[PDB]
């Protein structure tokens, strides 16, 4: 009932050993799907923010007036604990702001995840019908690598060992 | 009035178990009186209830025989320490408003008080019949309230301020 | 209108016989007696806040020095305003005069109706405007008593109620 | 005006993800009356946590017998606790008679005879605006009173304690995971 | 109804430059604006006006700046005064407000809180005070205008201005 909608593979087709969807409706897996995909969007983000603050790369300048910079922001949880107290109510509410109003779909969209709304576009429409499920597939896998890399990322900065050469 | 069922709410609704209604002449005769009691008697217990609670004007009732507000009782007692030209005159505006402005003679008991949105009654005849049972029920309760205050001074020999001291 | 401020135990009295007769300025007359009952209305209340010493904190006009706590409370309280402050009061009253709430228009209806709404029921209405009508009339009465009582006794109504003088005999 | 359409507003519309609404439509009113009801009390719930944490306290004695002052109960978790237990009897009679008499929980529909401050909306979208406006308070009050009593506890003061220590940034702190 | 909102006397329609009829279609959102000018003018004048009767909190903005409630200065350059924090917090809340409970983006300005949480049934009344609303708007504009301009040019703030007795420009 739920074979080969985007999360079907190769390796593995339809995978769902806990059988979570199994019964075949069609609004929780548009639910989870879309909850699967900004989990892999953010953490498909979150990968590469924190293997190049890992790497040492700051953004020049300095992050507050204060005095502190950057470069005084430490690596991985610790940074949250160095961010200045009004930049880190700034980029809460910044996500917040995004999640209210921009990160949404107003105005229909094909397929769940799609944000378009028609304002910003790269030329999707130019993509074949095979090469939109293509895309749409990398995409989701990406998510879903990411999602498991950033879990490994942050329990090993918990533990003492680190999988960062 | 009657026809209304005013005064009759839950749990006990027509509740005459003596018999007292006979025709509908006697029951406009027991409404008025039960009315203006109520009315009376919710005054009595708003005063009852400023007088234990300390709020007393500051200055003297009668400069002439140095008597201040704060040295009248608390208690049943308060008025008749009142000196009499004082009590004259409370009588006097009482039976000027009870011959002339909401004459005791009216057993409707409507003297034309509307407080505009609050008695949007031509389009909520439900907010009236709530009024005219909530008036008449707190009158009932006042009544009890005020006998009961009256029995407490009258058994213990100290008022309500110092009773629940 | 003709019926408004007909109330017991008088009715309608006209004791010197000016509806019948010239009716036709009824409308202006009723529309100065109105205004003058909120204008007598706003004295009396004015005049009971002034006796209770309900006054601002600070300077009616530092130029000269003035408080208004040295503004008396009496009749003499209008004249204690500096020549300035009267014309401020005039111009003012001539824009919400002649401009806003014209004393013109003689029915009163500037529509701000009572508390900012219409009363619905006519019936409620006419009871309130025979109420507005004869608060006027008592308070046009109790201003011109309370102003011939302290020029009178040359004592504000605090004083009076201070020194005891309350029964002239 | 009814029932099945108030509570679902912009921007979630009809919010239901666990589709209720389709496979248990006989329950809905119970569940839409418990959801008022629990909006309503969570609506007190914080008003009362703002008056305390303010210290809008009473003058005297709550309980003289116990030497308890009203400034002696807390204004966190255990000020409920703190009362002496003839008075949380009182309370809890007095609420009883309340919901059983006056206000009767079994009044599903929510309508016990008062209005919005007395007075029926004869509007229909100015009335469902305003049950819309209710369901919405009581929902954002509900969260409001759990994230209030999950964060004294965690944080183990009361709100005027964490206020006054600056304890706002929960991730700078050396308390918790973060 | 809207076309003849904002039409009072002595002026009734004023419109010296036109635009009436020049623009017809642009009407609706020029409105829009001119009414949201006048709430935001007239919160801005009774603010000022609270600022200069010294009307302010007990206590401390930012307790971890030392900035008290009575350390902003009264004028125009209080705005300055909040911190990054606190602007951020304005910023956030009333862009949740002014794009979500009350959008800018309708043009009539009805959100559904009517006048004191009532609608106006009779419609000369809602009429009267609508214009009431567009009026005050329009001189707590022009008001709000005049403070600041006042303000910058004498250099203190409307408090200093009446207290030294800076009134009279001669
Ligand atoms: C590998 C990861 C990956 C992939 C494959 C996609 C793929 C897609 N995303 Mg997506 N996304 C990602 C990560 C990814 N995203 C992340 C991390 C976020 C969070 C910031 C988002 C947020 C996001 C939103 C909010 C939306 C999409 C949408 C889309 C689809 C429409 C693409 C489009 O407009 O045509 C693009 C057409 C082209 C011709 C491409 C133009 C070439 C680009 C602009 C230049 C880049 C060239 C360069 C070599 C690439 C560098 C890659 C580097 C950054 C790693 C498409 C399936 C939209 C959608 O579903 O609409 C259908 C949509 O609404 N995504
Ligand atoms: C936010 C996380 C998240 C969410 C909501 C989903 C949701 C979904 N995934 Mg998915 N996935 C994820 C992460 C996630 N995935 C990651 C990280 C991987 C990489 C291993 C995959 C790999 C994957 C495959 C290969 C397939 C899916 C499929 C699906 C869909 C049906 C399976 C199902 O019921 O969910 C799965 C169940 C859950 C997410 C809940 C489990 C949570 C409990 C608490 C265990 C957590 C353990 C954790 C490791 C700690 C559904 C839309 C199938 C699909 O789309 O077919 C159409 C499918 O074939 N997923
Ligand atoms: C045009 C809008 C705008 C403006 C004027 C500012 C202004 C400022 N930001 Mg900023 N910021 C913005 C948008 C903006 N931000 C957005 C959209 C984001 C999220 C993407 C951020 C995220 C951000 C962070 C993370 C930080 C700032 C900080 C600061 C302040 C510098 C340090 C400081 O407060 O000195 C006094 C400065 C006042 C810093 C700050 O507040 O440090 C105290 C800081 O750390 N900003
Ligand atoms: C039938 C009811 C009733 C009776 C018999 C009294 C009798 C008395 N009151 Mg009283 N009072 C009442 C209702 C009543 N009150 C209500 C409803 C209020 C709330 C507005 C008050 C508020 C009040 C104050 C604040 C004070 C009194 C005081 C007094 C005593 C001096 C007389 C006086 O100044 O009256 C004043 C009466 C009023 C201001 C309200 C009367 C309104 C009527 C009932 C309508 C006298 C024993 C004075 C005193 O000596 O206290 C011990 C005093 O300072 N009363
Ligand atoms: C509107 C109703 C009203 C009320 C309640 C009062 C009340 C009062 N007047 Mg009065 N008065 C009124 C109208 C009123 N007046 C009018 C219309 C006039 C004529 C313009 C006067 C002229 C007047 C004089 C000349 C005196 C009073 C005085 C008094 C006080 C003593 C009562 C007395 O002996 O009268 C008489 C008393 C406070 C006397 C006073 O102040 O006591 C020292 C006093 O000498 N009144
Ligand atoms: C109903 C609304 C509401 C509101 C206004 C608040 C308000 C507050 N809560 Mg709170 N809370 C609520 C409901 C609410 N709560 C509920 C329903 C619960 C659960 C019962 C809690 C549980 C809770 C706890 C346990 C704590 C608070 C705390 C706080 C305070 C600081 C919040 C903060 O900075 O966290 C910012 C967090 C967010 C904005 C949430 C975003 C989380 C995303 C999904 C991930 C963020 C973590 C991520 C890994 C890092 C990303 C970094 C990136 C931003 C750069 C603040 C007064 C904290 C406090 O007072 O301690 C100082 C605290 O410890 N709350
Ligand atoms: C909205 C109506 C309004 C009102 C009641 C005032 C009232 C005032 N303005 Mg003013 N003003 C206004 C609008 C208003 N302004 C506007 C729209 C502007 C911008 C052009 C100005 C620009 C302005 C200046 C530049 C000055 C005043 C000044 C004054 C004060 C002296 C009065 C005078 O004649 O000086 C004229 C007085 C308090 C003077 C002042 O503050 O005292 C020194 C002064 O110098 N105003
Ligand atoms: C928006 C403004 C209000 C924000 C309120 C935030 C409440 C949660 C606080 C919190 O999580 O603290 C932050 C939490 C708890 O913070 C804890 O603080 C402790 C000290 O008090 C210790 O430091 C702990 O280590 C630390 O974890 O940390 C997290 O990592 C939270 C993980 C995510 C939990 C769920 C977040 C939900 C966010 C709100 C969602 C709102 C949805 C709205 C939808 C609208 C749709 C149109
Ligand atoms: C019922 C409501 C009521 C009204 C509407 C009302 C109005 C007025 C007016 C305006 C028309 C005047 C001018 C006036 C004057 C005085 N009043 Mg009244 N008065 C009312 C009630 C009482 C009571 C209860 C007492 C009292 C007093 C006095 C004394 C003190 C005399 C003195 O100390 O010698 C004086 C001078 C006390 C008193 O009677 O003293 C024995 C006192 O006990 N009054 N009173
Ligand atoms: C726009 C409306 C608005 C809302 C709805 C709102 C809600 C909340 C809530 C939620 C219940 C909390 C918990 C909270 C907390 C703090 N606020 Mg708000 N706040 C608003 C506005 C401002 C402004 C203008 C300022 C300010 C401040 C602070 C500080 C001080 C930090 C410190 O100690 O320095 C703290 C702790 C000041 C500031 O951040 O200065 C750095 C300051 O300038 N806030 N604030
Ligand atoms: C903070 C609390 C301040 C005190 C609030 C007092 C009440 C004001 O609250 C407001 O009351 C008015 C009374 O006209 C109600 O208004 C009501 O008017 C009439 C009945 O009177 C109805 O036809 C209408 O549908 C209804 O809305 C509003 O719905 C409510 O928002």
């Amino acid at each position: 009932a739920f074979e080969n909608e985007l999360g079907a593979q190769p390796p593995l087709g339809f995978f769902d050993p806990l059988g979570l969807v199994e019964d075949g409706n069609q609004a929780k897996f548009d639910r989870l799907r879309y909850v699967e995909l900004k989990h892999g969007r953010i953490s498909m983000l979150a990968v590469v923010g924190y293997l190049i603050e890992k790497a040492g790369i700051r953004l020049p300048g300095n992050i507050s007036y204060d005095g502190t910079s950057f470069a005084d922001i430490p690596d991985g949880f610790a940074a949250l604990s160095k961010i200045p107290d009004a930049g880190l109510f700034q980029l809460f509410a910044f996500i917040g702001f995004l999640e209210v109003f921009v990160m949404k779909d107003i105005t229909g969209g094909e397929f769940v995840g799609d944000f378009r709304n028609g304002f910003i576009d790269f030329g999707w429409d130019s993509f074949d019908e095979e090469t939109k499920l293509k895309k749409r597939a990398i995409e989701l896998n990406q998510g879903r690598a990411a999602m498991m890399g950033i879990l490994a990322l942050m329990v090993h900065e918990k533990l003492g060992v680190s999988l960062l050469p | 009035e009657l026809e209304d069922g005013i005064g009759a709410v839950a749990p006990l609704g027509y509740f005459d178990p003596l018999g007292y209604i006979k025709d509908e002449e006697t029951f406009i005769r027991y409404r008025a009186v039960e009315r203006k009691h109520g009315r009376v008697a919710m005054m009595a217990m708003l005063g009852t209830f400023v007088h234990n609670n300390g709020w007393t004007f500051d200055g003297y009732l009668s400069p002439s025989q140095g008597l201040k507000f704060s040295d009248i009782d608390s208690g049943i007692g308060g008025l008749f320490q009142v000196p009499p030209a004082g009590l004259a005159q409370i009588i006097l505006l009482c039976g000027f408003v009870e011959l002339a402005w909401w004459p005791a003679s009216n057993l409707s008991g409507d003297y034309g008080v509307r407080l505009g949105t609050l008695n949007d009654w031509e389009e909520q005849p439900a907010k009236y019949y709530r009024q005219k049972n909530a008036e008449l029920n707190n009158g009932r309760a006042a009544m009890m309230g005020i006998l009961g205050t009256f029995t407490h001074e009258v058994i213990t020999g100290q008022n309500f301020a110092e009773q629940a001291a | 209108e003709i019926e408004l401020g007909v109330t017991e135990p008088l009715g309608v009295y006209d004791p010197l016989g000016w509806l019948e007769s010239e009716p036709e300025a009824f409308e202006r007359r009723r529309a100065v007696e109105r205004k003058h009952g909120r204008v007598a209305m706003a004295a009396v209340v004015g005049t009971i806040v002034h006796n209770n010493h309900i006054v601002f904190d600070g300077y009616l006009s530092p130029s000269n020095n003035l408080k208004f706590s040295d503004i008396p409370t009496g009749v003499d309280g209008i004249r204690a305003i500096p020549t300035a402050g009267l014309a401020q009061i005039l111009a003012f009253f001539a824009l919400v005069e002649l401009a806003w709430m014209p004393a013109s228009k003689y029915d009163g209806d500037y529509g701000v109706g009572y508390f900012g709404t219409d009363i619905k029921d006519p019936e409620e209405k006419a009871r309130k405007l025979n109420v507005e009508l004869n608060n006027g009339r008592a308070a046009m009465m109790g201003i011109m008593g309370n102003m011939v009582a302290e020029v009178l006794t040359g004592q504000t109504m605090y004083e009076q109620y201070a020194s005891g003088h309350i029964s002239p005999f | 005006v009814s029932e099945i359409e108030l509570g679902a507003t912009e921007p979630l519309g009809v919010f239901d993800p666990l589709g209720w609404l389709e496979t248990e439509p006989e329950a809905f009113e119970r569940r839409r009356a418990v959801e008022r009801k629990h909006g309503r009390v969570a609506m007190a719930a914080v008003v009362g946590t703002i008056v305390h944490n303010n210290h809008i306290v009473f003058d005297g004695y709550i309980s003289p017998s116990n030497n308890l002052k009203f400034s002696d109960i807390p204004t966190g978790i255990d000020g409920i606790f703190s009362v002496p237990t003839a008075g949380l009897a009182q309370i809890i009679a007095f609420l009883g008679f309340v919901e059983l008499a006056w206000l009767p929980a079994s009044q599903y529909d929510g309508d016990y005879g008062v209005g919005y401050f007395g007075n029926d909306i004869l509007d229909p979208e100015e009335k469902a605006r305003k049950l819309n406006a209710e369901l919405n308070n009581g929902r954002a009050a509900m969260m409001g009173i759990m994230g209030n009593m999950v964060a004294e506890k965690i944080t183990g003061q009361t709100m005027y304690e964490q206020y006054a220590a600056g304890h706002f940034n929960p991730f700078n702190d050396g308390e918790g995971f973060f």
